[PDB]
RNA sequence: GGGUGAAAUCCUAUAAUCCCGGGGGGACCGCCAGUGGCGAAGGCGCCCGGCUGGAACGGGUCCGACGGUGAGGGCCGAAGGCCAGGGGAGCGAACCGGAUUAGAUACCCGGGUAGUCCUGGCUGUAAAGGAUGCGGGCUAGGUGUCGGGCGAGCUUCGAGCUCGCCCGGUGCCGUAGGGAAGCCGUUAAGCCCGCCGCCUGGGGAGUACGGCCGCAAGGCUGAAACUUAAAGGAAUUGGCG
């Protein structure tokens, strides 16, 4: 109807520490409405390589300065059909879920996942979870929010679990599976 | 001939180990249940692990 | 009720789960209607 | 830039099908059509032909408002009910790109519980 | 929109189904998952910390027959029902309507009370089934698999991988032998030495009368007058769905 002749398109922008790049257009009437919308883009679409097209990233809008909608990181998730092909019969998936905080004050919840190459015993299986916790917290001490995130989606934390844990049982495919921020620093 | 089921016989021995930082000579058990330490100096000689100990000195005989 | 598994066999009869329920109703009527 | 994309939500069950074209966030819809808005009787409301027609009429209306391509999200009732998309899903997907649109990536987003709540029938099912 | 073999009752213009941003609320823990594990049976499956019970393996440790079975007594026992306090999302005996039909008090559809959940008690029942009570000795082999130990060989030195042997659990094919056969066969339904519980043609009948328990519903014990020539089991040939 004529209600559509009153719209206006806005350009959404990725965060700063991914490099401000346009990711889609968005229609709205007045800016006060386009203020908490969430966009989903893959990692192949920012710094495009053809390997990491199964990592999805969520950006949440927070600012409208004149036809430019700047975003903020919100979460990360691997794709269903991807982690659906790693859990085969005779492998013993191992799953950990942890709550952390970084130097700035961002409190987060990260969810690792390891997959053994063969069925193992449950006492070998909680030792690997201990390893995961002990190198996740430790990592989350001397790193700010912008660096913990930047290397979670890259694979720099998983490529260390894969090195410590292998001296309990040889594995295949360690990775981080989901991130979701919870709060911000109360200050600033 | 002479099956094990009649007259059973053990599988574990008595050794004549010889200390390292003490020179002392002793007799110990092969499947110990405690922590065999030297009788003058105190350094361990064997360790308890499940079935058979894992000795830590020089052997002279099997007795 | 001390029942016997020969009667759950259904060949030339009706179901026993339903004979039980009908014996119970008579054991009630003999009790209330001056079973004292 | 001048490149405008969007998302196509396609809901398919054993009794109907719904095609829904929204912008890149899903917060402003552009065109929404169903299976019973096209056929007249209740019988083949789920048929693949009705899906073929609904997707055609939805793409016609969205292409002129400025859309050029669409990503695809296919859904079943899921949850506490059936977990497999019915007969019209692929027939709406194959007749969406035929009408001029492009197609980006494709995925299924059926809801799956990690041991959720209890379904109908009761200990014996539908004894039809 | 929903639902069906096809419809209809129902929800929707006080804006539903559908998509997005948030606030609250109860119940259950998917794939990995395995004639795999643990328990006396009923039963037990998200992750981290605390207290606790039992079993297997290794053992020139200690005690010194302290054992088996067990009438009468005692504790444990799915689901459902009961008495008091809380809670209530999904499902739903009773109940209220839409259909199908010669009828339809039913199957099918749209709603729904008790219940299912938590704290404190009572009840003591199942195809509670391996339809196979429990301890000891002996009587060919072959082959998977879970736990411990031992001996070799590899190794991206890992709480790793492969092969052989001894002990204890869990499966299969199978000699002698047993059985009416189906089939069991060192985890016996085989040959022996023990102890306790039950059975005696089919119905009448798990009934009547008496007693003891339970708040009730109900549990446990339990005959006879009479009547009947078969009732039951494991396998063959056909006829049929
Ligand atoms: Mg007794
Ligand atoms: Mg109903
Ligand atoms: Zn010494």
């Amino acid at each position: 109807k004529d209600k559509w002749k009153l719209k206006q398109w806005y350009v959404i922008y990725a965060p700063d520490f991914f490099g401000g790049v346009e990711v889609g257009l968005t229609p709205a009437d007045d800016p006060e409405k386009v203020l908490n919308r969430v966009v989903e883009v893959t990692l192949k679409d920012i710094t495009g390589d053809f390997l990491k097209g199964h990592v999805k990233l969520y950006f949440q809008v927070y600012d409208v300065k004149g036809q430019n909608a700047y975003t903020k990181f919100k979460g990360m998730k691997l794709a269903r059909s991807y982690i659906r092909s790693l859990v085969r019969r005779r492998t013993t998936r191992i799953d950990g879920i942890f709550n952390i905080t970084t130097k700035d004050g961002y409190k987060l919840r990260v969810m690792a996942m390891v997959i053994a190459a063969r069925r193992i015993q449950t006492s070998q299986e909680r030792a690997i979870r201990k390893i995961m916790q002990e190198i996740i917290y430790k990592k989350a001490e001397e790193l700010n929010f912008k660096d913990f995130v930047l290397e979670a989606v890259n694979g720099k934390i998983a490529a260390e679990i894969a090195k410590e844990a292998k001296k309990i049982y040889p594995l295949k495919k360690a990775e981080i599976r989901k991130i979701k921020v919870l709060g911000e620093p109360e200050v600033a | 001939a002479l099956p094990r089921n009649v007259i059973p016989m053990p599988r574990s021995r008595f050794l004549r180990v010889k200390c390292i930082d003490c020179g002392n000579e002793q007799i110990v058990f092969s499947h110990p249940a405690t922590r065999v330490r030297c009788n003058v100096c105190g350094a361990t000689l064997v360790e308890p692990t499940g079935g058979k100990g894992i000795i830590r000195a020089k052997i002279l005989e099997v007795l | 009720m001390k029942r016997r598994p020969r009667k759950w066999k259904k060949k030339g009869r009706m179901r026993w789960k339903w004979i039980k329920k009908r014996i119970r109703r008579l054991k009630r009527q003999r009790k209330k209607e001056r079973g004292l | 830039k001048k490149e405008k994309w969007g998302i196509a939500h396609i809901y398919s069950s054993y009794n109907n099908t719904i095609i829904h074209i929204t912008d890149i966030t899903g917060a402003e819809t552009i065109s929404r059509w169903s299976g019973g808005m096209v056929v007249k009787a209740d019988r083949d409301e789920p048929s693949p032909y009705a899906a073929m027609l609904a997707a055609r009429r939805a793409a016609e209306e969205a292409l002129e408002k400025g859309i050029v391509g669409v990503h695809i999200r296919v859904r079943a009732p899921g949850g506490s009910k059936s977990k497999t998309p019915g007969p019209g899903a692929q027939a709406a997907i194959r007749a969406l790109a035929r009408a001029g649109l492009k197609i980006g990536r494709v995925e299924d987003v059926t809801p799956i519980p990690h041991d959720g709540t209890r379904p109908k029938g009761g200990r014996r099912g539908r004894r039809v």
